[PDB]
């Protein structure tokens, strides 16, 4: 398959006034693994992060086309994007490649620049938004992702409440793919800081 | 088609056709725009004078979207090709975006295509002056695109035949904190400063714009705005 | 066809294109724009035009455009055509990140869009872009940065430079005025009110803004109405 | 199989590759060059299908040559490494796609040296060190087991070395001369050919 | 498209767009240009003087390649268009030929294209003067000369600009075998040319120089207050 | 005045001023005599040299085996124009494999001339034609030119003082029917020789013959193969 | 300078480009067509401006279709071209909705495309005036003409060219309405005779087609023998 | 006013800001010699329009000034000719053109903004002129009954209770304005005819004249026939 | 004011009439041909002493057996020589054989008149070449020398004078010219010519010479075989 020839998962939860998002950092083609830190999740905005996984090349190619859409946006009419608008620019990104698209499934994960109200959402090649109320996966890990968090998730979280979940939840279920792990990065977004953490996870 | 430009620069700096199409804006009808506090309120001089002519046929005030409506001074037929603009640029937006352009946005969209105009091969500049109004976040706004390109924010204008009596009257009735059933009334006030006859429900168009959307107003509404 | 053609680009008798030279005659009527560079800094000023008791405020700024992280400018002239060249820019800018994963430095933005206006003045039958600009900007490569373009798509580099109405008394009054090397943003500042007023002052008739480097990030902001206030009161101290 | 290999080190990158031009089961070439100078400090290793190699790194070679023509300044390595993932990955869904591997190596005056591995697909990747080809099987191993960040640059080449040494007694293809060059602050110098 | 014929004949058989493009390079800056034995200098006259200028943004000298830089004269703005074209034509020629490109060879790739813009629609010609110099691969110094109309010349020492019909004077009961003797004869030779015209010779005359299998060099401010003050 | 500078500006006399001026071009020439018999059509064209030591330029030219052509006016519009009707002769024996029609040729002709002159920028051919042809009709002798007309002739002249030409051959127009091979091309040369000055004569350097027939493909005579025909003329 | 160009109105509301193409149309020589009980008679007096010339050189009259026929009058260039366009949308027609063109339909495309060079500067009007005739079982005879503009009317009796105006009075004498086609070309023969300037002009052929019952439908041009026959009852 | 460059050649403002070329295209409607009028009843739309057939050879069943757009849609045009065809020609391609993407009808009002749209591209393109006739449509609206509108060649156009375009048109209105200021499917056919003949003083005849209609009961377009219209014109 | 292609009251296109004007200003050319060969001689015309005279070139070899010298617009002939160069390379390429001097010639003739405003591309010359060119070959039919102007017409001659004095030296060729002379004799009498009609005292730098005979291919006389000529 071609959306897990480079591996990869991106995870994104919804605490109570903030909002996590991890990510797997090893880099490799098929079996063999090249780098142990390749970056997934991209800054939109101060509390606006977005995660892609699936094909290494065009993670990095729809990453670099939001930062030109998303830049141009904001100096056009001078003020931050918002959660859900940023979904929509990514969605009409991914669409406008409907026969020969991009092979990533992105997450968004942030709060509004105005209310800061947790906005979660995932998107599929093509496009297709879809907001939850509690998390959202992609990657090659998806299946695990969906058991772990289904069953740690918990309404109204705190922040350390938050991080703690999301990070049981992410190790536990690159622990069983074998293209996915080499360590796990974590963003909690709150409304006055952004705590950023590796975690102690498995190498092979 | 014509390759050229048809509006180029004079000896002076100025570009003539350009200043020879506000000539004809400020030969049009009369156009009363104001900012009040909660809501945008459009007027225009809509007198048809010659009785056979249907009122409610056309049209001067026009809603450009849900949030947007749109008034004009000068030429008829150029205001409609802008208005057709307009809605496409807004409709445009709202696919990508997933949400009504802003007012902001949508001004200087439709002032990029008529600077268009005075630089293209074969063309003339558009006659015709504009008065957009719209209400995004808890906000109203009003603008003013000429036929030149540039557009400006104001408070209270005036537009059309006697613009420069219009605005001193309208400078020294307007007030911050105006509510828009009084600024309804100052709107109606300055475009009764040059109306000639006597001012009916049929006879001008007016426009309001607040929170629930831009809506032109009925003559029933006018009639009664018109007693008081 | 060829009756109602104005030839405006051609040359003529004296070797020297008309069209270009009654563009910066529009130029020098508009309002006065004047840029100082300083060795923390360099600043923009420009004279408000838009004066109206009636006139809203809405934007954040009405002749300085803000074209990427680190750079921003001033347009005169036809006001119309500077919105075509600052949208125009940022898409230069943004096409430059998109290709380098860099910003793009000073000089090869003001390039780019000199380029654009000399190629209205060679072919194309068209009329060129009634507007003069003032970009100023920090760079890793020469760090703080002035820069003047003109209709003709000619450009050059500049420690402290003034363009649109009354720019050549303004220019006079910077040479006497300015400190090679030895000027500091404070005093910087201090100079574009003492040259706006000589050229002209209320608050509310300028425009004022900043770029300096805090913490390896270039910032550039607006001077508030109390800011520029101050600043006002200070030359009449002096004066 | 080609076989590229590149080592960072504090303030150097140390890179190597084979010199071997084979067509069909014949050894053509035994002195072939697969590093093309893209700029006083940056060094392009290109390997992969027949023509794709050459026509790509060219066109790579002569639009960072005209970079420093035009504006007095050369592109940086990392500027330089994401000029070239785009370009490769502009070809990818085009009509010609280049099915080249690489590795860039460069060294900058505020960044220090840096070394890029790029695959065919065009996913761009920073490393401490890297290799290309199927001798990078028998080889990222060894790399992984020595390779420490503050290595000399005597350590370095006798790391090298080792690897090299290990494609011999293992790798089942005939890869006996090596190209060796180091680029760092005076720019780049040509190493002894390391040869069996 | 704007496909209208710009260049045409006119009764007397003259082209007025070509002489009108002409008559823009003698309001230019004057820059002069002497081939030496293992030297070649490019000077310019630098009309405005400006202490609030940076010097390093309004240079008459660029570079095209290694071993070809050039000096112009005329609109500025069309100077950048062609040099540009230059530069990218010249690593066009080091992609399909394994070699550098010669300066007779960049010359009339510049003057080609300055002819083009005579004889096509919808255009009006450049208006600059072109004075190739450098350095071929035997090390021979060459030193062309291009015009609007898109006719070059290889020179021995040539003026452009204002001031070029008396620095051409001036050149031709100058420049000798003995006058370009070396490497600081011919420097001072072509500082004595632009100092017969140059107002208030000195500080407004850039200069730069190329030696055989080297870069461009830009003598500044100092250096060539030493050859000013040489010569007296 | 205002009204001849373009071929889109008709007059206020209802004329076309510059269709008019490219009609004087073919004044300007050298005349041309196209006569035509039952079996054979002939042009004679009388070659000018301008300068003493130039060589005659060519005025008949090859399109195809039954057809042939004599140009006067703009030598670079008459290539123009010939390479069209070569190339229609060219296809229509490669579609149909078959000679195409004299008088086909010559619509076509008509129509790629009548184009020109009616679109703005654009001028008309510049060059009077005179086609000479064989097909299943007989023998043809068509006249074409700048204003895109063409007629069917018996006998046709143009160029440069050619009206004495034509008056000549209006008077022996009678007895080119039966006239014979060597009779019918005295005619022509008889013809030509009345716009000749009367100092000068028709020699073998300054004529060119051109023939088509039945049974004989279209053939040219330069200086040598000229005096046959030449040689018994009074 | 108003009538320069043909996308040009003058001050009186007029576009003088297509009154100076209609100038052109009246210096040609003089062609009429009549519509009898069962067909169209048209008749060109064709003149001959050469001796040199074959007989039936520079012929205005056309065939644009099997049952259409076409009397050209003004530029002849430019009419050649107006029947190829002719040509174009009667063969187009038939391959699109697989039949012969009404006559009607034809004038109407035709004269349209006429119209279209009178609008802009880019082009010139055309300088020639056509009338289209055409015989069908159900549709009847039937008789256009359209002129420079691109105005196009029925009639039962049309003239354009030099002298149309004196040859439009003796068409109305006839009662083509209850004639016939065979007796018509005599008079149509004879009404061409009659206007036919022989103090001004040269010499002149008769050139004669007509559509109706008689030839099944089909346009063609009359006979020798009747062509004859109808030239000496003329003279 | 004044003038300046080529503004009373082309399409461009001239100094007042007035479109000196859009002012010669009405000139032109009226060079025609004829005059439309529609009224507009309370269950119809009436076109009448005078119809000058001088020669008998021209064929008269071939002059007529009144054209049927869609099966609900009637019009009269006046001023140039050829111009006229050419505006109902765009006129039919436009109705059923919107019937096939949208699937319904075109509005009659819909179908004289599209006409006037194209109009206004004339008067800003200086390439080619504006057409110089003019253009009236009558037809039955889905709910809102009869209507009559009207676009000229400035582009604009407009709905209309009772209108009238050619060389008599001022005083027509001046007419019809009387007769709304103070209707059944015989009394507007009536006041309609009445409104031509008395500007013109001419007491028209049953074949000097032509007549169209279009009724709440009938909405299909029609135009009535000699008798038909000598049977209204005997009852005046 | 008017059109590129607008023709005159007479029956001749301005343009082009005004690009024959602008031939009567370059240097002179002579062309020769005689039955050993055809010779072209044309003065340089050096305007400056520190010009180098090689940098100038108004002769030039189309191919192996056709050499070429122009007069009028330098810049202009240019454009058309390479047109001339890449025919005889096209021709040789599919016919494996080398093309006549009449082909080459009309080859080139056919880009006289291929210019106007109206209905062309961006790719299209605007005006007419203002430069007169003197052909000259040898092929099947021995030496041969074409002689082609702006309006796209080439004629044959034996002897043919182009450029600013070409009027005065026409007359001299006619004079010195026979149907037997040599190529050494051809040579001689182009000289005396172009000495004749010069400002200049004609030196070895200040002409160029070049012949094309039926043996040897296209070859530019050198400083000294032109110093040895002028003894």
């Amino acid at each position: 398959s071609i959306m897990s020839y480079n591996g990869g998962a991106v995870m994104a939860m919804k605490g109570k006034n903030c909002v996590a998002i991890a990510a797997d950092r090893r880099f490799g083609i098929q079996a063999q693994m090249v780098t142990t830190d390749f970056q997934k999740i991209f800054p939109m905005g101060d509390r606006l992060y977005i995660g892609l996984a699936g094909l290494a090349t065009d993670v990095q190619t729809v990453a670099q086309r939001l930062k030109f859409r998303l830049n141009l946006y904001e100096l056009k009419e001078g003020r931050q994007i918002k959660p859900y608008t940023l979904m929509s620019m990514v969605a009409n990104l991914l669409y406008e490649k409907r026969f020969g698209p991009y092979y990533t499934e992105p997450v968004i994960a942030g709060l509004d620049p105005k209310t800061f109200k947790p906005f979660i959402c995932s998107l599929d090649l093509i496009g297709c938004p879809m907001v939850t109320d509690d998390f959202v996966v992609s990657g090659t890990c998806s299946e695990q992702m969906y058991g772990m968090c289904e069953s740690l998730w918990e309404p109204n979280m705190d922040p350390e409440h938050l991080f703690e979940t999301i990070s049981q939840a992410m190790l536990n279920a690159v622990d069983r793919d074998a293209v996915s792990g080499m360590g796990v990065i974590v963003h909690v977004i709150e409304k006055d800081k952004i705590t950023t953490r590796t975690l102690k996870a498995r190498m092979d | 088609g014509y390759s050229f430009s048809l509006t180029t620069f004079s000896p002076s700096g100025k570009l003539v056709q350009i200043e020879y199409a506000l000539a004809a804006v400020a030969g049009g009808a009369p156009s009363v725009g104001i900012k009040a506090a909660n809501g945008v309120v459009l007027a225009t001089e809509k007198k048809q004078k010659s009785i056979l002519y249907d009122e409610r046929s056309v049209h001067k005030v026009e809603p450009i979207t849900k949030h947007i409506g749109l008034v004009y001074s000068g030429m008829g037929p150029d205001y409609r090709v802008l208005v057709h603009r307009a809605r496409k640029l807004a409709q445009q937006y709202y696919l990508v975006y997933q949400e009504p352009i802003p007012t902001a946005q949508l001004v200087q969209r439709v002032a990029s295509v008529m600077q268009e105009y005075t630089q293209s091969g074969g063309v003339r500049p558009f006659g015709v002056s504009l008065l957009i109004c719209g209400w995004n976040e808890g906000r109203p706004y009003l603008f003013q695109s000429d036929p030149s390109g540039a557009y400006f924010a104001w408070k209270a204008t005036a537009m059309g035949k006697n613009y420069v009596n219009g605005k001193t009257f309208l400078e020294k009735r307007y007030n911050e904190d105006l509510e828009l059933e009084d600024a309804i009334h100052t709107a109606i006030l300055t475009l009764k400063e040059s109306f000639e006859g006597q001012m009916t429900e049929d006879n001008i168009e007016v426009g309001i714009c607040n929170e629930a959307g831009f809506r032109r107003l009925t003559p029933t509404e006018v009639r009664d705005y018109l007693a008081a | 066809s060829r009756r109602y053609d104005s030839r405006t680009t051609i040359f003529s008798p004296e070797g020297r294109l008309y069209q270009v030279e009654y563009a910066m005659e529009a130029i020098g009527h508009a309002g006065t724009c004047l840029g100082i560079l300083a060795n923390d800094g360099v600043l923009l000023a420009a004279e408000r035009r838009n004066i109206h008791k009636l006139l809203d405020e809405v934007f954040f700024s009405e002749k300085i455009y803000k074209l990427n992280e680190d750079m921003a400018c001033s347009v005169a002239g036809i006001t119309s055509d500077a919105n075509v060249l600052t949208n125009e820019l940022r898409l230069i800018a943004q096409r430059y990140l998109l290709q380098y994963q860099e910003p793009i430095p000073c000089e090869q933005l003001v390039t780019a869009l000199c380029d654009i206006k000399q190629a209205y003045t060679q072919f194309g039958g068209k009329r060129p872009f009634g507007v003069s600009l003032l970009y100023i900007g920090w760079d890793k490569h020469y760090g703080f940065q002035l820069y003047q373009s003109d209709p003709s798509g000619n450009y050059g580099g500049w420690k402290a430079t003034c363009i649109g109405n009354n720019s050549a008394a303004a220019v006079s009054m910077l040479k006497q005025d300015y400190k090679e090397g030895e000027m500091t943003l404070k005093s910087a500042l201090a100079l574009a009110v003492k040259v706006l007023n000589k050229t002209m002052l209320s608050a509310e008739k300028v425009e004022i803004a900043t770029l300096t480097r805090e913490s390896g990030k270039t910032v550039i902001r607006v001077l508030k109405q109390k800011e520029v206030e101050q600043l006002i009161k200070k030359h009449e101290e002096e004066e | 199989m080609e076989y590229l290999i590149g080592i960072q080190g504090p303030d150097y990158v140390l890179v190597a590759s084979d010199r071997v031009a084979a067509s069909n089961i014949v050894q053509m070439k035994d002195d072939h060059d697969k590093m093309f100078k893209m700029s006083e400090k940056i060094l392009l290793l290109c390997v992969g299908e027949a023509g794709d190699t050459v026509q790509f790194a060219e066109y790579i070679q002569k639009n960072v040559q005209l970079y420093k023509m035009r504006n007095g300044y050369e592109l940086s390595p990392t500027a330089a490494a994401n000029f070239t993932r785009r370009n490769l990955a502009d070809c990818l869904r085009s009509r010609t796609p280049y099915h080249v591997n690489l590795l860039l190596a460069g060294y900058d005056e505020h960044e220090g040296p840096a070394l890029y591995y790029m695959d065919y697909l065009a996913a761009l990747a920073k490393a401490p060190f890297a290799a290309h080809g199927y001798g990078a099987f028998l080889t990222l191993s060894i790399l992984d087991r020595y390779y420490t960040p503050t290595i000399s640059r005597e350590r370095a080449v006798e790391l090298l070395r080792k690897c090299l040494e290990e494609l011999q007694k293992r790798f089942i293809l005939n890869l006996p001369t090596f190209s060796v060059r180091v680029i760092d602050k005076d720019g780049i110098h040509n190493l002894e050919n390391i040869a069996f | 498209s704007y496909d209208r014929a710009i260049t045409v004949f006119s009764p007397d058989g003259h082209l007025f767009q070509v002489e009108y493009a002409q008559e823009a390079v003698k309001k230019g800056s004057t820059a002069v240009g002497v081939r030496g034995k293992d030297i070649v200098v490019l000077g310019v006259e630098k009309k405005s003087v400006a202490k609030l200028q940076d010097e390093r943004t309004v240079r008459k000298i660029c570079a095209l390649d290694d071993n070809v830089c050039m000096a112009f004269a005329g609109l500025t703005a069309d100077a950048r268009i062609v040099i540009n074209r230059a530069r990218v034509e010249c690593q066009s020629h080091r992609l399909t030929v394994e070699d550098p490109v010669t300066v007779e060879y960049i010359t009339r790739y510049i003057a080609s294209l300055k002819q083009r813009y005579t004889q096509s629609n919808g255009r009006r010609p450049f208006g600059i003067s072109a004075l190739i110099v450098g350095f071929d691969f035997d090390g021979t110094p060459r030193l062309y000369q291009t015009d609007p109309s898109g006719t070059y010349h290889a020179w021995k020492a040539n003026a452009i600009g204002r001031g070029a019909k008396s620095v051409r004077e001036f050149l031709e009961k100058n420049y000798t075998d003995d006058a370009i003797e070396t490497d600081d004869l011919t420097i001072k030779l072509v500082i004595k040319a632009l100092l017969e015209v140059v107002q208030s010779g000195g500080k407004n005359i850039e200069l730069a120089v190329m030696r055989r299998d080297q870069p461009l060099k830009i003598l500044n401010p100092e250096e060539i207050e030493k050859y000013v003050a040489e010569i007296e | 005045n205002q009204y001849d500078n373009d071929v889109t500006v008709w007059s206020p006399q209802g004329r076309i001023h510059q269709i008019e001026y490219a009609m004087e071009a073919v004044k300007q020439g050298s005349a041309t005599v196209g006569l035509k018999s039952k079996t054979h059509a002939v042009l004679v064209a009388l070659k000018r040299a301008q300068s003493e030591l130039a060589a005659h330029q060519k005025k008949i030219l090859h399109v195809d085996n039954h057809i042939g052509i004599s140009i006067a006016g703009l030598t670079a519009d008459a290539r123009l124009l010939c390479n069209f009707m070569r190339q229609e002769c060219l296809d229509s024996r490669f579609v149909f494999d078959r000679p195409l029609p004299v008088s086909r040729l010559v619509s076509l002709i008509g129509s790629k001339t009548q184009i020109p002159t009616q679109r703005y920028g654009r001028r008309p051919y510049g060059v009077g034609l005179l086609i000479a042809g064989y097909d299943d009709m007989g023998p043809h002798i068509f006249q074409t030119c700048p204003s895109a007309n063409y007629f069917d002739c018996r006998a046709m002249s143009i160029g440069a003082r050619s009206q004495s030409a034509r008056t000549y051959l209006e008077r022996h127009m009678s007895e080119f029917m039966e006239c014979n091979l060597d009779e019918l091309v005295k005619h022509g040369l008889r013809a030509l020789r009345e716009t000749l000055p009367a100092e000068q004569d028709l020699t073998t350097k300054n004529v060119s013959i051109g023939i088509v027939g039945k049974d004989l493909e279209f053939t040219i005579y330069d200086d040598d193969d000229v005096s046959p025909f030449l040689d018994g003329l009074e | 300078g108003y009538d320069l160009s043909a996308s040009t109105f003058s001050p009186d509301g007029r576009v003088f480009q297509v009154e100076y193409a209609m100038k052109a149309v009246e210096n040609s020589s003089t062609a009429i067509g009549i519509r009898c009980k069962d067909g169209v008679v048209f008749g060109v007096e064709k003149l001959v401006l050469s001796k040199l010339y074959e007989e039936g050189s520079n012929k205005r009259l056309f065939n644009v279709d099997r049952h259409v026929g076409m009397a050209v009058a003004g530029l002849l260039a430019d009419a050649r071209s107006l029947a190829d366009i002719a040509r174009e949308e009667a063969s187009n027609f038939r391959s699109n909705f697989g039949y012969n063109i009404p006559l009607k339909h034809l004038a109407d495309r035709v004269a349209m495309y006429v119209h279209a060079y009178t609008l802009y500067s880019a082009v010139r009007p055309f300088g020639c005036s056509f009338m289209l005739g055409s015989y069908s079982a159900n549709d009847g005879a039937q008789l256009y003409m359209i002129d420079p503009s691109g105005v196009s009317y029925g009639y039962w009796g049309c003239a354009i060219g030099k002298a149309r105006q004196a040859a439009k009075t003796e068409i109305e004498k006839l009662q083509m309405k209850e004639m016939t086609c065979r007796d018509v070309v005599k008079e149509v023969a004879k009404i061409i005779y009659i206007v036919h300037d022989e103090v001004k002009d040269k010499a002149f052929e008769l050139e004669l087609s007509w559509v109706g019952e008689l030839t099944k439908g089909r346009h063609e041009i009359v006979p020798k023998d009747i062509r004859e026959e109808a030239e000496k009852y003329a003279k | 006013g004044s003038s300046a460059g080529f503004d009373r050649h082309i399409t461009i403002f001239s100094p007042e800001g007035r479109l000196y070329q859009v002012e010669y295209a009405f000139k032109a409607i009226n060079q025609g010699g004829l005059t439309s009028v529609a009224v507009r009843g309370k269950d119809c739309a009436v076109i009448v329009t005078q119809k000058k057939v001088p020669d008998k050879l021209l064929d008269s069943s071939t002059v007529t000034h009144l054209f049927k757009i869609t099966e609900s849609i009637g019009c009269v045009m006046t001023g140039m000719t050829a111009d006229s065809r050419s505006q109902v020609q765009r006129a039919r391609y436009e109705a059923a053109n919107w019937k096939y993407k949208y699937g319904y009808e075109i509005p009659v009002d819909m179908l004289c903004k599209r006409i006037a749209d194209i109009s206004q591209v004339y008067t800003q393109n200086a390439e080619m002129r504006p057409l110089g006739c003019c253009m009236i449509l009558i037809g039955i609206d889905e709910e809102q009954g009869p209507q009559v509108y009207k676009c000229d060649p400035a582009g604009y156009y407009c709905g209309f209770k009772a209108t009238a375009a050619g060389v008599k048109q001022t005083e027509s209105t001046s007419f019809l304005e009387k007769k709304v200021k103070k209707w059944t499917f015989e009394q507007t056919v009536e006041t309609a005819i009445t409104c031509l003949s008395t500007v013109l003083s001419i007491d028209f005849k049953p074949s000097e004249i032509e007549v169209g209609v279009v009724t709440v009961e009938n909405p299909k377009f029609r135009i009535l026939t000699e008798a038909e219209i000598d049977a209204h014109l005997v009852a005046l | 004011d008017r059109g590129v292609n607008t023709f005159s009251p007479e029956g001749r296109l301005f343009q082009v009439e005004y690009a024959i004007e602008a031939i009567k200003l370059g240097s002179t050319a002579i062309g020769i041909q005689t039955s050993e060969g055809v010779c072209l001689a044309v003065e340089k015309r050096i305007t400056s002493p520190l010009m180098e005279p090689s940098s100038i070139e108004k002769i030039v070899e189309i191919d192996a057996h056709i050499g070429c010298a122009m007069s009028g617009l330098i810049a202009d002939a240019k454009t058309l020589i390479d047109k001339a160069r890449v025919e005889t390379q096209n021709h040789w390429f599919t016919y494996n054989e080398t093309m006549t001097v009449e082909s080459v010639t009309q080859a080139v003739s056919n880009l006289a008149l291929q210019f106007g405003e109206e209905d062309a591309d961006p790719g299209a010359m605007s005006r007419p070449f203002g430069v007169a060119l003197l052909f000259g070959g040898v092929d099947e039919k021995g030496p041969q020398l074409f002689h082609m102007d702006p309006s796209g017409t080439f004629v044959q001659c034996d002897a043919r004078a182009i450029g600013s004095a070409s009027e005065g030296a026409q007359s001299s060729l006619q004079e010195v010219y026979h149907k037997s002379m040599t190529l050494k004799e051809a040579i001689k009498s182009s000289l005396i010519i172009l000495k004749q009609v010069m400002e200049e005292k004609l030196n070895a730098t200040n002409i160029e010479l070049a012949t094309v005979q039926p043996g040897q291919n296209f070859h530019m006389f050198t400083k000294e075989e032109l110093e040895e000529v002028i003894k």
